[PDB]
């Protein structure tokens, strides 16, 4: 029945409500209905490392140290970069047993660098025996070495002291890798290295780093009682390498190039997979629309911060006032 | 809401309107009416779009950093890892929190802040013409087909027109 | 405050009124009166305790941490453990100064606003039957006895069965 | 604004008052005028001024730190320097850039505030002698001369004196 | 006189306000008067280090490390644990003087670990004396040693080349600690172990630590011009320590057990007494009820924040004004 | 024409406005421009470091450890203290070949002592040659070394055994310089030290250290394939230092004073200047009165907090609404 204005109308303001709003919380109240929120932590990974946009690298069976020292079941990454390098929990060393003093700065070195890729040098080992093998680290059925390092040995009934340069007349830093054997026994070493105790020592105009070799049995590790000590020297340009040793030198065969990158390398056990993302996790990549994140502090990439809350709720309406 | 308007002197919100996030609703000569106010929702939409854009800037792309996980215990240098980490953690968290309640806060304000504008907006053309109802309405003291409400929701009503008849039927 | 209501137009507080926040005081043909005002006490109250816990979350269990004070000088490690701690304790104060300052603004807003609030709530209820004296009162134009004004504090006033003796005694 | 007064019901800034932040203008028995309110503006000034000075300390003397910048490798160690510099420079350029919105924020509400709370303190000396246009002005159906309309710019109008009068010419 | 309203009343709106106010800070004004603010810093102490809730441990005279080696006045330790170790500035050693590389990574791991409790394990120490003793180690009146170091010597004229396993087969990390005997002249080196120079290798499949001493007088410390130098290794499941050594060996007893540990160690020196607290400090407990600190950054349990600011007033109701 | 009110007049609010206002940001929008704005960024530096009101040390050639060593260039900071010490990408080392184990600590530690000082103490070396001098490091024209270090050489055709004491019965602790000779060859070794081989002991009580000499040729710098080898001992109020040797010490002459120092030092190439700032930056001085800065997060002083945006931009006025 209408319309009942006859000298008079009535004009109402008022707004929109939905039959169920959602609860957000303000600086005034702990929970507050409001039409519409949205969700500003992500807290889902997509399950899988995307292949897409950046360069993943999925080591397999190898660490980013073996790949670089060139043990043979790492041969197939000998030319390779990555923006990131997966190690996987699997991974396992299969030459010689070796230690690093402060391994995971080498790691994280080469982790930036982004690259493995390896620039023999001319170095000349006068008066020694080159290429030395061992049957715990095997090259198809054969016995071989790390392809990057030099297992130098006497020649003949003679180890004369050896010392060799090599300048760096280029405008990049050079990153060698070298290393000492620790002989398991004393008849090993003087069959080796005929000197009763070895030393090795690797200088440039800057810097110098020495290293005696102890003699003993260490626990057998792939029928290994020695083992090989890793170490690592920066030639500037303009400075020279300089090596001396009357025994036990694991020789280096050439450099590294050290780049300011943007790689890294990062433990996960997840599946990579054809897929586009500018955020990886160990849990896989995650969607960056959102500026929060609970799933993982470890990141590379464009990525949303990490905290420690599950959800924040944002309003993006008014408060919900539905009848009555 | 410090405005008092939604959940205040309107007494509750429209699920009927889908139109828009405020409106009018109406009774006069040629029936009863319901109509959307762009304006006021496009001001109150504008606001909330984009909130986080101006205070989070644009995701950051970040490389090499340090671990944050170990395999074996180490001391002192890994505590110190591990405490960066966690103040870190602990104080994006906190940002976090206070981001999201304050913007909140401002959300609501603002939307309240949108009805009441509206309110005043209204009652500002209708000078001396009508009547503030208690809840939100107002009793328009002269005969107001559609084209009048209309002139009225799009700003253009001129109450000189009818003044003399608003005076004529407000006093009895 | 932008309300404008305390330390505005109403001149000032009451030492007097210990039974609320916010209240009535009245002259009508039973005498003066006081009355608090429990909705408006209560809205007030409800938003300023656990103001903190809505931001701060509860206090989290720490245990084992780094060294903070240092027995000898050893150089480049110790001095990244005592700026990390500086950065930490810098960041938490100015959260500190921060929080507290936009919180008690907040505060003084909100009170501001319940104030507000109430008179407009009651302005509202009067309709034509009273006029703003400029100062938080009205001048309410017919008699109203200890009923009629507890029918407002109460939000039950009907200005219906008032509005003639109203207009009759508002034009002299 | 939330108060909707500043590009709101006042259509425009004045570029010709150059005397103060808010004001008056106005038409009368001697003519057209024009004088600035020196206490909103300084209301507004005082809440402006040192404004950052609450939240931010005094700047704070620093000496001797870390390292931040390195000629050569060296891995973890340097690793984690350079990741608390840059955790912290992360968190400072947050904070600024978060107080300088809300600062701003802030300052835009307040001064929206004083120009709706002095159009407010005008109605209210004003009572029933005069009406809201719609934009900001007063209808004042009464004879106003300067001196009248200093009074209540400095808030001495007394409105009982106008007020037969005022009603006489209100109703035609 | 009463009442006035024969066709009118009036009625005003009004708050509250109180005599005497308080000063807080906004971002409008620098001070502005409220009816009632709140304090958010806790500027006082309990002044005493409270018993409950966490089981805390008073050093009294041992040093967390005193205690874990074993010094004779420190015996009373030995099979303890707690969640917070309290080391006082009191605190000396009474045994052989010693050193230890990275001492404090050690108090760090063995202050996580929250306990001190030992495990012997069956050590065989073939061709030598045990159980060595110093006239700086008394144990009661008798002269003694650190309880979990074994001090090995020659047994007759001899001192063979010791090389001893013990294999990992529990489900968790051990931690070992042995040293190095550095004697103070060659007199002593060859009496105590015959061979000019000795030297101690400890290692595992991933890791090895090879110490030579340096025999020379030191500064005189409870007699005793020579010293001990204390290293350590952790043992993973699966893994196997092994010991070498041709002289100077201070052999371990056995492991202690690393596990996940809430504990902590802190220097203070107030009283422990009876009381309740979730929060304690170098200057003792403090309450935890407000939600910043500026007692000490030093904090363990459940703390407040440590701030600069001695003082924070939050306003807990409207502002203030009283007439006029 | 006027004035037209009769029975009426119009009062009319309104707020200033200015012909061209400024953006600025809000919680609300984007941008909104408003009447007056104020920078909050501080982006220029003064292009100099200001003389005042901090003690500025200009290294010039020298480099903060060379100054403290004593290298001949260096002789005029002999007697100096700052604030801070400026070092110059300029600087060089014109002594001997040295390296220094943990550098940056050294460095790190003299910085904030703020003073290069030196109190000579009267060291008693027995049975050898003291000042010993080298080609290399010439003072003047005549050949000389670094002036805080004594090169102990034999006496005749002996080097014996030399231990040293010193005890600290001062209310600070004394910082020891010492160091090591690396031999170039075996001749130079026996012919300086007659020993084979030598060693150094530095000791307290507390502590110990002790190095061997590495002999054999590293690369040339300033006529030199040998090397010196620095290190540092903290002396504490009650403790002594010992020294045992029998060959290849550089030995101290003295020590320097450890104070709790506001200094600090700084890597600049901006020239000093005649001006006055309370805050420092690699790229000169720099104003204060703003609370952000993003010229340089290397500061020292009172400095504004460094951040990523180079502008930020404070309202200080309302909103600017011009007609229309
Ligand atoms: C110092 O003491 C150490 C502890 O006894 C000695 O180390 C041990 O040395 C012997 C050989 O000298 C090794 O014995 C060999 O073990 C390998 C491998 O183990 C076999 O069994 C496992 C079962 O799990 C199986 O998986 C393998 O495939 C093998 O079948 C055998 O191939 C040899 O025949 C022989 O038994 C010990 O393994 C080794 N233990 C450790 C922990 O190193 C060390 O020789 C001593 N050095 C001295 C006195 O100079
Ligand atoms: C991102 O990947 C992460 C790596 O797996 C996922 O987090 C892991 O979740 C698993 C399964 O629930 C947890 O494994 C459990 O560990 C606890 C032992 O507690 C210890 O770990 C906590 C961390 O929460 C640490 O604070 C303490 O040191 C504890 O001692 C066992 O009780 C269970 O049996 C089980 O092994 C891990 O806690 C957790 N990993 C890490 C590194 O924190 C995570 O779920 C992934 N993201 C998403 C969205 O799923
Ligand atoms: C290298 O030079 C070092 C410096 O001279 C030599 O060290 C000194 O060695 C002698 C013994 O060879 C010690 O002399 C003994 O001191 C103890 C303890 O001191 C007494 O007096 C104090 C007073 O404070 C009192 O408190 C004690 O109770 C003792 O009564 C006496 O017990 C002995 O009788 C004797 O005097 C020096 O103490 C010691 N000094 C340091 C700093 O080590 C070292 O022997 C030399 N080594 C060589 C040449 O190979
Ligand atoms: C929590 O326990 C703390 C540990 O005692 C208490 O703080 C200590 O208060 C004492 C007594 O006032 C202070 O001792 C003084 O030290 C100064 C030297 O200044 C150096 O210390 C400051 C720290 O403020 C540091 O920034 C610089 O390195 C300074 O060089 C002497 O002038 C005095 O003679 C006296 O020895 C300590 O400053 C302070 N200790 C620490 C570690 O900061 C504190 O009071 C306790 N909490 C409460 C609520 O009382
Ligand atoms: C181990 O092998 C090393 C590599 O060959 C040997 O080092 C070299 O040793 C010889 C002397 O034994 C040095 O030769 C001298 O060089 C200096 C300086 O160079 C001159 O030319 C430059 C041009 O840039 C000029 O600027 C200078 O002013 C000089 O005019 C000359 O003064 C000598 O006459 C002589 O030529 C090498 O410099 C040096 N090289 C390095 C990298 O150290 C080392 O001797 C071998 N050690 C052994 C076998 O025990
Ligand atoms: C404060 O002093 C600073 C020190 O000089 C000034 O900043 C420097 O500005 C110069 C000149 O533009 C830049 O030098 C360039 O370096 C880049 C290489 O990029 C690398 O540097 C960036 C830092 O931006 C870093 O993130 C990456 O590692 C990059 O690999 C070359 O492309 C150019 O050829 C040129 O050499 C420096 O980037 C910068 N120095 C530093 C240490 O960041 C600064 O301008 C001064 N303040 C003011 C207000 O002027
Ligand atoms: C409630 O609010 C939410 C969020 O504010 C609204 O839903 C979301 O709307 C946005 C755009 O307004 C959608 O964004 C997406 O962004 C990506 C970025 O590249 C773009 O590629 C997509 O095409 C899309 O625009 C988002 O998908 C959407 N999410 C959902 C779950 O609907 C929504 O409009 C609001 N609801 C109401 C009833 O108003
Ligand atoms: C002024 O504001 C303060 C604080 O907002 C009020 O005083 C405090 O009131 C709280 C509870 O409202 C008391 O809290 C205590 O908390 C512990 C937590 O477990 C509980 O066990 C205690 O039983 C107690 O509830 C606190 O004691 C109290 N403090 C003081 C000094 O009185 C106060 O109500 C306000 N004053 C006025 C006049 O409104
Ligand atoms: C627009 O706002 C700005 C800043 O809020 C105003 O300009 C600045 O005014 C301040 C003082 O109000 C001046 O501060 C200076 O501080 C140092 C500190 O020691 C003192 O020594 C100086 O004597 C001076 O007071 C500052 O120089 C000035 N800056 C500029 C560029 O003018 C300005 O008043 C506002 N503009 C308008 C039209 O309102
Ligand atoms: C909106 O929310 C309401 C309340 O939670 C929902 O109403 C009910 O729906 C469930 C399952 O669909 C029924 O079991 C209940 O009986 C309903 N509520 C009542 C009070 O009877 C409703 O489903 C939601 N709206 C949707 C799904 O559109
Ligand atoms: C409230 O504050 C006022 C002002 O500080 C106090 O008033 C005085 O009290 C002191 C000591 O009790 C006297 O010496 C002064 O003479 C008083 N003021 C004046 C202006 O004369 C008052 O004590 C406080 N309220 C209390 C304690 O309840
Ligand atoms: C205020 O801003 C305006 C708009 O940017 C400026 O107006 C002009 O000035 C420039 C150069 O002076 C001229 O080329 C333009 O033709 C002008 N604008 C228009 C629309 O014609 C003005 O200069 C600024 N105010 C000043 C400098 O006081
Ligand atoms: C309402 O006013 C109109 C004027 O046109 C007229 O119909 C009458 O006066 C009033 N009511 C009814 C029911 O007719
Ligand atoms: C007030 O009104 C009442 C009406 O009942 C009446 O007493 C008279 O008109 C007025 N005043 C006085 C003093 O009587
Ligand atoms: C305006 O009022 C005045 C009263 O003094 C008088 O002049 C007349 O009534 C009105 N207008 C004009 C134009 O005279």
């Amino acid at each position: 029945q209408n319309p009942s204005g006859n000298n008079t109308a009535t004009l109402c303001l008022g707004h929109h409500a939905v039959a169920n709003g959602t609860l957000v919380k303000t600086i005034s109240d702990d929970q507050i209905e409001v039409t519409n929120a949205t969700e500003l932590v992500q807290s889902i990974s997509m399950g899988k490392i995307c292949n897409k946009s950046y360069r993943i690298l999925d080591g397999r069976n190898c660490t980013l140290i073996d790949a670089m020292l060139g043990d043979p079941h790492c041969d197939a990454f000998q030319y390779e970069s990555w923006d990131l390098f997966i190690e996987r929990s699997n991974a396992f060393s299969n030459c010689y047993p070796y230690d690093i003093p402060d391994y995971a700065s080498l790691r994280s070195i080469v982790a930036s660098s982004g690259t493995v890729e390896f620039t023999a040098e001319g170095f000349t080992w006068t008066g020694v025996t080159q290429n030395g093998r061992s049957g715990a680290c095997k090259r198809g059925s054969a016995d071989s070495f790390f392809s990057r390092l030099n297992w130098l040995t006497k020649s003949g009934s003679s180890y004369p002291t050896l010392n060799v340069t090599m300048p760096n007349n280029k405008n990049f830093d050079k990153l060698y890798i070298w290393g000492i054997h620790h002989p398991s026994s004393n008849q090993e070493q003087t069959k080796l290295y005929i000197q009763e105790s070895g030393r090795v020592t690797v200088s440039t105009k800057r810097s110098q780093q020495t290293i005696i070799p102890n003699i003993g049995s260490r626990p057998l590790v792939r029928g290994q009682s020695g083992r090989i000590s890793i170490y690592w020297t920066i030639v500037k340009p303009g400075d020279i390498l300089m090596i001396n040793s009357n025994g036990n030198l694991v020789a280096p065969r050439g450099y590294f190039k050290l780049n300011t990158g943007k790689s890294s390398v990062m433990r996960s056990d997840v599946p990579i997979d054809i897929c586009v993302s500018e955020c990886i996790t160990p849990n896989g990549s995650i969607s960056n629309d959102k500026p929060f994140q609970n799933v993982n502090k470890v990141t590379y990439g464009k990525c949303p911060k990490y905290i420690r809350q599950n959800t924040l709720k944002l309003a993006t309406g008014m408060r919900n006032v539905p009848e009555k | 809401g410090i405005f008092g308007a939604i959940a205040g002197f309107i007494e509750n919100g429209w699920e009927g309107m889908v139109d828009g996030w405020y409106g009018f609703r109406y009774q006069n000569s040629e029936g009863t009416g319901q109509a959307a106010d762009l304006k006021s929702t496009q001001a109150a939409i504008d606001q909330i779009n984009g909130k986080l854009n101006r205070v989070i800037e644009r995701t950051n792309e970040k490389f090499h950093q340090i671990e944050k996980e170990f395999s074996e215990v180490e001391g002192r240098i890994q505590d110190l890892e591990k405490y960066v980490e966690d103040t870190k953690i602990d104080l994006w968290s906190y940002n976090a929190e206070l981001l999201v309640a304050l913007e909140n806060q401002h959300t609501i304000d603002l939307t309240d802040a949108e009805m009441n504008k509206l309110f005043e907006k209204t009652r500002r053309q209708l000078r001396e013409n009508a009547e503030d109802m208690g809840d939100g309405c107002f009793k328009i003291y002269h005969k107001c087909d559609n084209a009048c409400i209309e002139s009225i929701r799009t700003g253009t009503y001129d109450h000189y027109v009818y003044r003399d008849e608003a005076l004529n039927n407000r006093f009895q």
